[PDB]
RNA sequence: CUCAGUAGCGGCGAGCGAACGGGGAUCAGCCCAUUAAGUUAUGUGUGUUUUAGUGGAACGCUCUGGGAAGUGCGAACGUAGAGGGUGAUAUUCCCGUACACGAAAGGGCACACAUAAUGAUGACGAGUAGGGCGAGGCACGUGAAACCUUGUCUGAAUAUGGGGGGACCAUCCUCCAAGGCUAAAUACUCCUGACUGACCGAUAGUGAACCAGUACCGUGAGGGAAAGGCGAAAAGAACCCCUGUGAGGGGAGUGAAAUAGAUCCUGAAACCGCAUGCAUACAAGCAGUGGGAGCACCUUCGUGGUGUGACUGCGUACCUUUUGUAUAAUGGGUCAGCGACUUAUAUUCAGUAGCGAGGUUAACCGUAUAGGGGAGCCGUAGAGAAAUCGAGUCUUAAUAGGGCG
RNA sequence: CCACAAGUCGAGCAGGUACGAAAGUAGGUCUUAGUGAUCCGGUGGUUCUGUAUGGAAGGGCCAUCGCUCAACGGAUAAAAG
């Protein structure tokens, strides 16, 4: 019972490089280095899915220190401000809110200044 | 029911066989559960068994002792409760052998209370100790 | 148990020939034995030392620059030798008296529930046409089926051999495996009576 | 084929109920300086060690 | 086939390894010079089988199609529905198949009979048996070494006798060497005919599907390749044009199909061209990944889809081997194909099925996976080196004590 | 105490002893080093076995003898550059 290898091989070798479309050179041409890519590719995916989180926090709160410098206060003093007054919006609404709606976030602060004082 | 296409084995009857050295996935790829080099890797690696790395072994520091017997060989053991598979209600060497109950080559035998016995034997040129006496006596039968 | 003839009249068989109970694992070690036993097993393939030549070492050991080699004929040259060649096998199982005889007759009565099997007072044919059997087992309303009597009668066999899905046999050569693959099975009393004689 | 018994192995080891026996060692030749307890507590037959015992039914497969 | 990996042999290592007894296959005895069975060659007769061959049943319509054996409707033969072919899948189109029939001439086999030779320079076994010395063979290595052959030196008795029964002596049992012939069961396949395959399908399978033991290498012995596929039918492109009356093309024509056009079925990858869209000449690194503006096309115009990716955070390949590798430690120029835990036997454990204090056959017979075959094996009792005894047994003067059960 | 092979301490019972009036003490010496497995062979006993039978030879069992095998768990009987 001879069994050839041809069809089964072929067809995994074509689903690789397939996934390699869009390399540079012999990444997306030749098996041997289009194999590798892909693996790293995966690995670098769940290594960033982590990191976009982290990444997203820090922008919201710099664009919340702006707004909060702009109105007066730090983003430091505002947040424990927010925190005492009780508010829990969170701070991807509050950075959305700060660069939509200049009055919005103007009462905001005045509500944590208040609470602080 | 009943067609060659709906008849299958019982649970528990058959599993797959063991494929060395053909993937990560399988759990054995690669070396295959030899290990990583030494004599066990190689093919045909194995030392000869009762070899214990050049200590003298186990078989060899300690001593000879006994002899065998010719006429053990053709002494023959049997069981009370074996008589029954007797046909008849003579018990004799050719009667046990003609039974099964005791090999062609043998020139004697022995029997010994192992068993129970409900019928009456008559016994014949055969040994008997004290309990299978006392068992045939008891369950009826005689002696010579 | 009474079982009926087709015409209508009763008869007596044994209840351990045609009343044990189905036991799938039992039938189907039987049949797979008898299915592999069906093997002929020839074959062969050459090893590194049955192909031609290969006797010298190619080229020397060291300093070409080459792989080490040892021999032309070896398996992982192109035209070499076969790793593990093959040899002729015999495929046969042992399968143990009792368990035979407790397959078969797990399997009269299984088709016996099923209603596969229909008892005949006789069955003959008076001349070796095709045409006439092939009547009869349209009455019967046994087209394709196993045909089992107590002896083969010459012209039987002549009328059957020509007929696809139809085959007739002694009772004391039935088999399992063309008991199950048939649609029906054709019984004689007579056959039915030797059969049961036989536990088997 | 046919396994083959390690003769040397079975002209030491015997067959028990539940496991083998054997001789002890040191009783052979030099005996003089050695004490009359030592004498007689190596005298008779002594059990395989568990330990040891697997070697011993590789060696001797059909006792 | 068992006995049995038992009894024994062995730097008592590694290893080697019987016989008696039982079950089968086959079955057969006959002679030493008044000359046997058996064998061989020639010739005759009675049966049988081969070397060419002959006959051999039964389908129409309709639909798709280049082509029907394929669809739908109904019909016939079958001791025949094995197999191959015919423009796609045929019991009724062809070759055939079951069956019936057939030999002028030649050949093989069985038996009967008539001759030739042969058995057969052989008529009871003397340089013989036995012994000293050195070797060899028997499962057995000189070992307590019995038994067989002899290179060398010797050497009987002869049925009132002699050989063997494992050193050797006595008794008993058994047989008659130093002269011969003999079939079957057994071993094999250069060849012949038939049939078969959970054997391969052009890197496989014979080295060799093809003009292969050839081409080719070597003084020579010797070593030793690669290379199958148009189409159903050549119907293999009349004729016109460019070109050197070249090669190569374009039109026309054939064909169901011409990127089926003759290194001619399908035509993958590495590698190399042309065309379209986006990006790219102020910016430093395993080339991706998470985000993300602009542009082109398609748009159910959408919080859409397909290409491209300015700018930005993170980020030093894979395998092997190692305490530890981006390592400047090893391996890989790339693609396609091939490439490495198997098979037989024995044994041990687990799962599963049958039977159950019982379980099971081996060789073998058997128109044969059935049925028969009980020899044999495992289990059912241990103790002791052994005799021996036995639910007990060994040790001991001991019913004590203790070991194994 | 110990991987194994081995090693170490020991109440107490039966028999025969020596010394004590007696209770009693004694199974080598204050203790921890003074050593060598297996195979093969020698010697004294032995209610074991004895290749047809009776013996014998040979084998087994108890006691004991032959290694600086010191590279001291000891490749072979015998081995330098």
């Amino acid at each position: 019972a001879r069994v050839k290898r041809g069809v089964v091989a072929h067809r995994r070798h074509k689903k690789i490089l397939a996934r390699a479309k869009g390399y540079y050179g012999a990444r997306s041409r030749v098996y041997r280095v289009a194999f590798q890519a892909v693996i790293k590719a995966g690995q670098y995916a769940y290594r960033d899915r982590r990191q976009k989180k982290r990444q997203f926090r820090a922008l919201w709160i710099a664009r919340i220190n702006a707004g909060a410098r702009q109105n007066g206060l730090s983003y430091s003093r505002m947040i424990d401000g927010l925190k005492k007054a009780q508010v829990i919006i969170d701070r991807r609404v509050l950075a959305d809110i700060a660069m939509h709606d200049a009055v919005a976030f103007a009462a905001l602060a005045e509500k944590a200044k208040g609470a602080l004082a | 029911t009943l067609r060659l296409n709906e008849l299958a084995p019982a649970e528990g009857a058959k599993r797959e066989h063991r494929r060395l050295g053909r993937g990560i996935g399988s759990g054995v790829g690669k070396t295959g559960g030899r290990g990583i080099k030494g004599q066990k890797s190689r093919k045909s690696g194995g030392v000869r068994p009762g070899f214990e790395g050049g200590q003298t072994a186990i078989y060899r520091r300690l001593p000879k002792f006994g002899f065998t017997s010719q006429i053990a060989l053709k002494t023959a053991e049997v069981r009370l409760s074996e008589l029954s598979k007797v046909e008849g209600d003579i018990v004799s060497l050719e009667t046990l052998k003609a039974a099964n109950v005791v090999r062609r080559d043998q020139i004697r035998a022995r029997i010994v209370l192992s068993g129970e016995i409900t019928r009456a034997f008559t016994v014949q040129g055969v040994a008997l100790t004290k309990g299978a006496k006392a068992a045939i006596e008891a369950a009826g039968g005689k002696v010579e | 148990m009474n079982l009926k003839t087709v015409s209508g009249s009763a008869v007596e068989l044994s209840e351990v020939a045609f009343g044990r109970e189905f036991n799938e694992a039992l039938v189907h070690q039987v049949v797979t034995a008898y299915l592999a036993g069906g093997r002929q097993g020839t074959r062969a393939h050459k090893s590194r030392a049955d192909v031609s030549g290969g006797g010298k070492k190619p080229f020397r050991q060291k300093g070409t620059g080459r792989a080490r080699a040892g021999s032309i004929r070896s398996p992982i040259w192109v035209g070499g030798g076969k790793t593990f060649a093959a040899r002729p096998q015999d495929w046969s199982q042992k399968v143990n008296r009792k368990m035979y005889r407790g397959a078969m007759q797990c399997i009269l009565a299984e088709l016996v529930r099923q209603d596969r099997l229909v008892l005949v007072e006789e069955f003959a044919v008076a001349a070796p046409k095709t045409k006439e059997l092939l009547a009869k087992l349209n009455d019967l309303n046994a087209a394709r089926a196993l045909i089992v009597t107590d002896a083969v009668d010459e012209n039987l066999y002549l009328a059957a051999r020509n007929l696809p899905h139809v085959d007739v046999v002694d009772a004391t050569a039935i088999d399992p495996v063309s008991l199950i693959a048939f649609d029906k099975v054709v019984m004689s009393v007579a056959a039915a009576k030797k059969i049961e004689v036989e536990l088997g | 084929a046919k396994l083959k018994t390690r003769r040397g192995a079975a002209k030491r080891f015997k067959a028990t109920a539940n496991g083998f026996k054997r001789k002890q060692a040191f009783k052979r030749h030099i005996l003089t300086k050695k004490s009359a307890k030592r004498i007689r507590q190596l005298r008779g037959c002594v059990m395989v060690h568990v330990s040891d015992v697997a070697s011993v039914r590789r060696m001797c497969p059909y006792i």
